[PDB]
């Protein structure tokens, strides 16, 4: 069940969430958010997911937090976008309660949501799609096409939704 | 000008991120400046890094990001913001603390003492950031802040500064002899039990 | 010496009323291109400010469907795609 | 910049006014685009 | 004693004058930088928004990118200072 | 000699902030043909 | 949060005088800080910067909203009020007071 979509870039989270409209601003609030020049996402956790996150362990109180989760190849503080999938491209972000110790962190996890706001689609870029090895695909045939299905998706810090393709 | 968490802590080497989130203004200015004690510093100007740490800090006028620490980045930031030329204007204070660990701290012990007199224990540590606490012991237990109470320490008496080490046996007694120990923990990490020795009455 | 002395401020205080109705001058000069640099980025984001828009109240709109290849990438993966099924079974 | 700041604040609160009561939408006319053009006579040509 | 006031308000016509003349070549200085920003916007727009919209996957009607109608705000920004 | 020596030096700037505008006068035609 | 704070303003000092500010608040659990305005835009925290107040001088004590003006410029003339905030609740705000040099 571990999904398909890199990071867009290099991001180093550590934060919080932040959009600002108009490259000028930030913004809080439906009119502000389409009341808007454009949507820009200074957030470090951008193209990302909500997973729920139980977030257990042994010996550790400080109740479960939310988790966010990508495919990335990860250089000591940061990620960068890979998307040929390998056992070292897993990725999360989710605040364990880990203090100088090693913490044994069992975990589960069930895709909830998305964190790229300014996007409007999902699986539109195959360059960002994660594959393993090989990435089916056709083209037209006949005089028939192909088709995705589409379904709406989750954005987290703002009420709107995005628009999923789905084959 | 608005902020969402001020009060961070991190280990070192590790992140942060530090939220300026300003609101009414056209064409807004960022000066982040660093801040401790002392000393002061520009982190930015004109939305733009300052030199002294563009080479491993990122920027975005929502708020910026250490891509690493160190202990001296800690103190005090303060992302002053302006319209252009004050027509409008805000602040806002954030201040910092890396998460070094305390380290076997420096003990402080007359191994004798005379009764009826007065002997004086401390306890010193360096890494503490935050400050390391030191809470004592005795015979391996650990020693009271108070020792008024169903204790079988209130026939003794002595006086603390916990977070400092100051302890006192004001006065002694004969009773009081045995095996004492600073305790150091600046609530993070591992406790950093010091060495133990005797006190002779 | 006194029709000096209130001439000698004088050319002072209007020195105070010129570089300001100078600035205010300035004041739109400027503000005349901060209406202006921004307005014909609005032209760059013509079609995501209508769909940005309706999708926000509330349509159902669906600009992603399209199938022609006219835009030559899209064929040129097209050849690629067609040249790759072949060789590969 | 009220224009601007209506621009998509129009549509919007009038779709949002005109729905509240249950009318046909006229999903084309919801965005004028035209009569927003009076930025025209709110620009500068200070001169 | 009429010179030191003089001496100064040569003086003041002076360099008010000056930025007068100085700020009126900003007043065209701007302009040209605001109009032959035009002629790359002329192309540069179109190509950017299509290189935009093509990111998402909407599609791109290729008879509409090139507005060349709303690219007449030269029209009030040409001279005919008169 | 403020009545010969202040009169005359006054006349350059009033000549030259002149030729300055003479310039931006200048400079809107021959930009305008650039600009046609 | 706190509540809507006390101050304490002379309505008029002498040009190049001396000058106090003050605002207090009761119910400050944690303890309300202060923040000053001056004809409603929010004053620094020093007027050492490029913040149209290079010319005036003052120093905070913005837990006590204890402003100074030492001196008192001529152009310190202004509408000022302080803002109460523990960082909870909501900013409470005093009343609508000026000063003059
Ligand atoms: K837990």
């Amino acid at each position: 069940g571990w999904p398909d979509t890199t990071i867009p870039e290099k991001l180093t989270p550590a934060g919080d969430y932040a959009i600002t409209n108009k490259s000028g601003n930030d913004i809080t609030t439906a009119a502000g958010y389409d009341g808007a020049d454009v949507i820009v996402n200074n957030t470090n956790f951008k193209g990302m997911y909500i997973c729920g996150s139980l977030q257990r362990a042994w010996g550790d109180k400080k109740i479960s937090n939310t988790a966010f989760i990508t495919t990335a190849t990860k250089v000591d503080n940061a990620i960068e976008p890979s998307n040929v999938i390998d056992m070292t491209k897993i990725a999360v972000y989710q605040d364990t309660h880990v203090g100088k110790e090693v913490q044994t962190s069992d975990d589960t996890l069930s895709l909830l949501g998305y964190t790229g706001i300014g996007e409007q689609a999902i699986g539109s870029d195959r360059d960002r799609v994660v594959r393993i090895s090989v990435l089916p695909e056709t083209g037209a045939r006949g005089g028939n096409h192909p088709i995705f299905y589409k379904n709406s998706i989750k954005l987290g810090y703002v009420i709107r939704s995005i628009d999923v393709f789905n084959s | 000008v608005y902020t969402s968490e001020p009060d961070v802590r991190v280990p070192e080497d590790k992140p942060a991120k530090l939220s300026c989130s300003y609101s009414g203004f056209s064409n807004p200015r960022v000066e982040w400046k660093f801040a401790h004690g002392d000393i002061t510093s520009l982190v930015c100007y004109k939305n733009k890094i300052t030199a002294s740490y563009a080479d491993r800090v990122t920027f975005s006028h929502s708020g910026i990001t250490f891509h690493s620490v160190t202990r001296k980045d800690t103190g005090t930031y303060t992302c002053m913001v302006s319209d252009d030329g004050g027509n409008t204007y805000g602040e806002v204070s954030v201040q910092l603390t890396v998460l070094v660990p305390p380290s076997k701290p420096t003990v402080h012990i007359p191994s004798s003492a005379t009764i009826g007199s007065r002997a004086v224990l401390t306890c010193s540590e360096k890494d503490g950031s935050p400050p390391s606490e030191y809470y004592w012991f005795k015979d391996g237990v650990r020693m009271p802040l108070e020792p008024k109470g169903n204790r079988a320490f209130s026939n003794s008496s002595y006086s603390l500064n916990e977070k400092t080490g100051e302890l006192v046996f004001d006065p002694v007694s004969a009773w009081d002899t045995g095996e004492y120990t600073c305790e150091a923990q600046n609530g993070y990490g591992m406790p950093m039990r010091s060495e133990a020795v005797r006190m002779e009455a | 010496a006194q029709q000096i002395e209130l001439d000698k401020a004088a050319l002072g205080q209007q020195r105070e009323l010129a570089l300001k109705r100078m600035k205010l001058d300035h004041q739109a000069l400027n503000n005349q291109v901060e209406q202006f640099n921004k307005i014909l980025e609005q032209r760059v984001q013509g079609p995501i400010q209508s769909v940005r828009l309706a999708r926000a109240a509330g349509f159902r709109v669906d600009p992603y469907s399209y199938t022609d290849q006219n835009f030559y990438d899209d064929q040129l993966n097209a050849i690629r795609l067609s040249y790759r099924n072949l060789f590969k079974n």
